[PDB]
RNA sequence: GGUGAAAUUCUUGGAUUUAUUGAAGACUAACUACUGCGAAAGCAUUUGCCAAGGACGUUUUCAUUAAUCAAGAACGAAAGUUAGGGGAUCGAAGAUGAUCAGAUACCGUCGUAGUCUUAACCAUAAACUAUGCCGACUAGGGAUCGGGUGGUGUUUAUGACCCACUCGGCACCUUACGAGAAAUCAAAGUCUUUGGGUUCUGGGGGGAGUAUGGUCGCAAGGCUGAAACUUAAAGGAAUU
RNA sequence: CAAUUUU
């Protein structure tokens, strides 16, 4: 049948738009089409940065943050990222939760 | 009229020394033979005598360039790869 | 740039070609802003910009070849140095001056 | 099989057969 | 000379030692580059056209670019007449018959 | 809808229909009266603009093009015309 | 084998003269024997050092600096500047999407004999009372304010040798005269410049180096 | 008041790798990997035996002079995975206790203005 | 290193990692979107030149000059061919360690042609929105790009933004008004209450895009293109 | 990590 309305992902009124590379299975993609997923906050965590500032000398009161943008393919995004439901009518949400 | 199809100049050795031998010389052999536009007179009278040499007709200054056109696929990205290094000399 | 402004002027203003009617019309100084190509021959070009030197008249050096300016004239033909002998409705005085 | 194993299975049998119809004249 | 010269050039007829009046990389449409540069230890390190690593020293000079004539190898010889008077001006080399013969 | 007249339309409403698909077919545009502060005379200027105007004394400005409606630039006069 | 690491001895890091205190660093190269002397013959190291201790001021915590030693004199040395950059993750922090980078390359040749390439970046801001969350240009405005962020940073020429510079990298300066140059377009936003690298360095300047000593 | 250090830990996955250099960059204090001290060939990329791999860099360091450093994480870099393996975060708190000070923590992970296809293909490696 | 686990493979001649200079070719990050341009391919570093084009404006002009097109042409991703430059990274064949009962596959380290660029060729693909081109009507909404009009608007004297429009473009929701086998559709509606204009293609599946003839190509092949013979099912869309 | 057949 036809299971998307958006049958492409993103890609309407333009043509063949662009790839980009996966992170682990390491395939191409189209650009717009497969995956993103991006939720961090900081990255030195709890593993004693209370015992981190008496751990330093100038308590240096960021403990800095990293940032990556990465793009799954959808072939690992159903390994990993959790989706836990796909009805025929929850194929149409578009929140982050 | 078009008196043969797709032989070109190399047509005077008729029906010897192969098909894709003369042509290998038929894309090369036209091309020593044309003339090119002098650079320095500004004319186009530039015509080979040897494997390098390139007489003008009027001014008559000869370039020493490529063995069978003006300049070679090389001096393309030679006289260019060194005016990119000459300003490194100086700024 | 002034390809459009040299063709406001041979429609409109006198002007001479050549290398010979540019060096009779400049001893009495009736001629203004000597236009010369790039690849005419160092040999001419620094001493009919000598003449200019004595006469006090503009030179612009076109960085077009010789044959380019042939057609910036109109001139289905190939010029070297036009001269500008008046400018009866031109604009090319202090523009290039 | 595919559609497109078949297709490559004729087009390769053909340059047998259009070599045989050489050798016989 | 090489030692005036900035490294990652088209440096072409160079000698092998200062006054030997040029010895490499001359023939038709061949140049080498220059790799790099010791100003300890006076020396450069050149690649001659062969691909073949290679040091020498800092005073052998060199003019700038590919010598003239590159590419006459794409024309066939095409026939015995054009390969024989291309040798008759050289010596004697030609026609080499077979040992097997 | 389903029942309107199109004999009386709401006379405010030419902002909320194109100058092409009313009824009537009507221009929008319409004259600038205008003045140079250097000179005397009235002339008169089409609303949008094209080639640049002239006076006839002090020939510099009375509208400028762009791609609406012209700009008089300095302030003077609009009757209409 | 014989333990090298107590044969070598221990060595200072001094830093020019624009600045507070240069105590910077604290390395160690070798003993300077005969058989490879090593008194002006380590001559090519350079130095990553941050700006929250060189300034003070721990709010300059990103805008990282390079320090490049040329000789030393009797345990103790001074060093010479070296091109200031960005770190990799405020440049990595700062890009938000729904907005517009900007650049400007403009290798300047110094008014000495260097030539530096200062870059730049740039976004656009949220102009409050905004409805519309995408902020971006028209795309005439990134090759509007390019016309004047690529010539605001060529008055560097006539002055400002690089102490100078230094002397106007330092106090953000010249990412005030941005605002003070876009308001054609654009107010304010974190107007950065995020690196300078630096390639014709013409001499050992014997005695332009010596003078930032305290 | 006391000598920095560099740490320029490296961390890809499939080993851990840490180290010391000193602050002009150039001369370099004991590696130290994983693969030396487990005999296991897995765990190279192995939580604790990246533990105390830290302790003989530290006591290496703080014998020769070392007390404080300017500690940079580093992951694979490139065109690879970019983010720290497994034994990241269990080796930065490992030297954290062993008296040493820290500051201004990093990241050297260079990534590409995109370019130059990595392995696999296109179709991509095969679970 | 290297993967699940390891082994081929370099290495106390100094490997891996470290810093410094460099080269060389390849690509254009994060920005990046339910967004732009193009006739469809395709198209993301600036800067300069060359010409061209879409929309929006005008109370400029010409006066039916127009739509779609047999014949015939222009352009036409990737792979491939010829002959050169270059061949860094990846990498058809190939070797080679795993894996296997079998593995010249997946997994692993190298690696040729190639990937790039000039001068020509080839002319096909999911070249897909599998749903011709032009013209007109028929429900509501909300958001975005570009152009224009008015706000006694905010901000810093324009500019940017806010508000109400309107033209054109990519789309999206809502509802079935209608339609259809159903999926679903503002077009797949204005049709058995059967006609706005006009190109191309199809007639059960296989045999088969084959044979043969012609024609183009350097070749791989492309376009045109049957039948003898054999079967009652292939098939679509949704329910259990 | 690896998985073959059931007239
Ligand atoms: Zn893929
Ligand atoms: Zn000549
Ligand atoms: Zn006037």
């Amino acid at each position: 049948p036809k299971k998307r309305a958006s049958n492409g992902r993103n890609k309407k009124g333009r043509g063949h738009v662009k790839p980009v590379r996966c992170v682990n299975c390491s395939k191409s993609i189209p650009k717009d089409k497969a995956i993103k997923r991006m939720a961090i906050r900081n990255i030195v965590e709890a593993a004693a940065v209370r015992d981190l500032s008496e751990a330093s000398v100038y308590p240096e009161y960021a403990l800095p943050k990293t940032y990556n943008k990465l793009h799954y393919c959808v072939s690992c995004a159903i390994h990993a990222r959790i989706v836990r439901v796909r009805s025929r009518e929850d194929r149409k949400n578009r929140a982050p939760p | 009229a078009k008196r043969t199809k797709k032989v070109g100049i190399t047509g005077k050795y008729g029906v010897r020394y192969g098909s894709s031998l003369r042509r290998q010389v038929k894309k090369l052999e036209i091309q020593q033979h044309a003339r090119y536009d002098c650079s320095f007179c500004g004319k186009k009278t530039v015509k080979r005598g040897a494997a390098g040499i390139w007489t003008c007709s009027c001014c008559k200054k000869t370039v020493a360039g490529g063995a069978y056109t003006v300049s070679t696929a090389a001096a393309a990205t030679v006289r260019s790869t060194i005016r990119r290094l000459r300003e490194m000399v100086e700024a | 740039s002034i390809n459009q402004k040299l063709a406001l002027v041979i429609k409109s203003g006198k002007y001479t070609l050549g290398y010979k009617s540019t060096v009779k019309s400049l001893r009495q100084g009736k001629s203004k802003l000597i236009i010369i190509a790039a690849n005419t021959p160092v040999l001419r070009k620094s001493e009919l910009e000598y003449y200019a030197m004595l006469s006090k008249t503009k030179v612009y050096y076109f960085q077009g070849g010789n044959n380019e300016l042939g057609t910036a004239v109109g001139k289905l033909f190939r010029v070297g140095v036009v001269s500008i002998l008046e400018a009866g409705d031109s604009d090319i005085l202090t523009t290039l001056a | 099989m595919r559609a497109k194993w078949r297709k490559k299975r004729t087009r390769r049998l053909k340059r047998k057969r259009r070599k045989v119809r050489a050798r016989s004249k | 000379p090489l030692g005036s010269v900035p490294e990652g050039t088209i440096v072409s007829n160079v000698e092998e030692k200062p006054g030997d009046r040029g010895a490499l990389a001359r023939a038709s449409g061949n140049y080498v580059i220059i790799i790099g540069h010791n100003p300890d230890e006076n020396k450069t390190r050149v690649r001659l056209p062969s691909g073949a690593k290679k040091v020498i020293s800092s005073d052998a000079r060199g003019v700038i670019g590919v010598i003239a004539g590159g590419g006459r190898v794409d024309k066939p010889l095409l026939k015995a007449g054009r390969a024989f008077h291309k040798y008759r001006l050289k010596r004697n080399s030609w026609p080499k018959t077979r040992g097997v013969a | 809808v389903l029942v309107q007249d199109l004999l009386h339309p709401t006379a405010a409403s030419e902002a909320r229909k194109h100058k092409l698909k009313t009824l009537v077919q009507g221009p929008r545009s319409y004259f600038l009266d205008v003045k140079c502060p250097g000179c005397l005379n009235i002339t008169t200027v089409f609303s949008h603009a094209q080639t640049a105007v002239t006076c006839e004394s002090c020939s510099t400005i009375l509208c400028t093009p762009t791609g609406g409606k012209a700009k008089l630039s300095e302030g003077t006069s609009f009757r209409r015309k | 084998v014989v333990d090298p690491f107590t044969r070598k001895e221990w060595f200072d890091i001094k830093a020019p003269s624009t600045f507070e205190n240069r105590n910077v660093g604290k390395t160690l190269v070798n003993k300077s024997t005969g058989l490879k002397s090593a008194s002006d013959a380590l001559k090519g190291r350079v130095v990553e050092v941050c700006l929250a201790d060189l300034q003070g001021s721990e709010d300059h915590s990103f805008r990282k600096i390079k320090l490049r030693v040329d000789e030393v004199q009797g345990k103790n040395l001074l060093t010479n500047f070296h091109g200031m950059d960005f770190t990799t993750d405020k440049l990595r922090s700062m890009v938000r999407k729904w907005q517009t980078l900007i650049e400007a390359n403009v290798t300047v040749k110094t008014s000495d004999d260097y030539v530096l390439r200062i870059f730049a970046i740039a976004f656009t801001r949220k102009q409050a009372n905004q409805v519309k969350r995408h902020s971006y240009a028209q795309s005439s405005h990134i090759r509007a304010i390019r016309k004047v962020i690529s010539e605001i940073l060529t008055k560097e020429v006539q002055g400002s040798t690089l102490a100078q510079l230094t002397s106007k990298l330092i106090p953000e300066v010249i990412n005030k005269e941005i605002e003070n140059a876009t308001k054609d377009i654009f107010p304010l936003q974190n107007i950065h410049v995020r690196k300078v690298k630096l390639l014709k360095q013409p001499k050992f300047d014997v005695g332009a180096l010596m003078a930032l000593h305290g | 008041s006391q000598v920095f250090g560099v740490a320029r830990i490296y961390a890809s996955f499939n080993d851990t790798f840490v180290h010391v250099t000193d602050l002009s960059g150039k001369e370099t204090i004991a590696r130290v990997t994983g693969g030396m001290k487990v005999k296991a060939d897995r765990d190279e990329s192995s939580p604790y035996a990246a533990m105390l791999a830290a302790q003989d860099v530290a006591a290496k360091c703080k014998e020769v002079g070392i007390t404080a450093v300017h500690v940079k994480i580093r992951a694979t870099g490139g065109t690879r995975t970019k983010t720290p393996g497994p034994g990241g975060q269990a080796a930065l708190r490992a030297l954290a206790r062993s008296g040493l000070r820290i500051g201004r923590i990093e990241d050297v992970t260079p990534v590409p203005s995109d370019s130059t296809r990595k392995k696999g293909g296109r179709r991509g490696r095969r679970l």
